[PDB]
Order: C-alpha cells, then structure tokens, then sequence
C-alpha cells in the first residue's frame, strides 16, 4: 500500500 | 476493494509524525476509506482529495442516525 505507519498512535486527553 | 466508505469526525487536533500520515483538527471532518493495524486508519480530509493515515482514538465514526 501506499501509507505505512511505524509508530504508536498517540492517546487523548483527560479532561474532555 | 477493501473501503467501507465511513465519515468521521475529528474529537481532538493530531500531526503527522511521518511523510504518509495526514493533519487532523479538533472539529474537522474526515472519511475513513479503512482501517489499518498500528492503530492508524487511512482517511481523507473534506476536499476529497487528500488522503493519509489519521489516529482513531481522536475521532468519532459518524452514523445517520445510530449510536
């Protein structure tokens, strides 16, 4: 495929 | 074929870390062509004409009218 990602997503914050 | 076609919605603003991986914007609409492991999907933004990888745990699949 064209896109390939090599990292771990990043997480959301606490408040919302 | 593997595309599903599902509109989402961006809950919080994300940059791409890598030249294959696209900008979200807290509010900013998207389409996820479809989901892939790493925990990246491949979306596109509204224009329809860029597409890259977007986080799914800053996004909020859309429906008509389900929850």
């Amino acid at each position: 495929g064209k896109f390939i990602p090599s990292r771990p997503a990043p997480k959301p914050p606490s408040s919302a | 074929m593997a595309i599903v076609n599902q509109r989402a919605v961006a809950l919080y603003d994300f940059e791409p870390e890598n030249d294959n991986e696209l900008r979200l914007a807290e509010g900013d609409i998207v389409f996820i062509s479809y989901k892939h492991g790493q925990g990246w999907l491949v979306a596109e933004n509204e224009s329809g004409s860029k597409t890259g990888l977007v986080p799914e745990e800053f996004v909020s699949y859309i429906q008509p009218e389900l929850e």
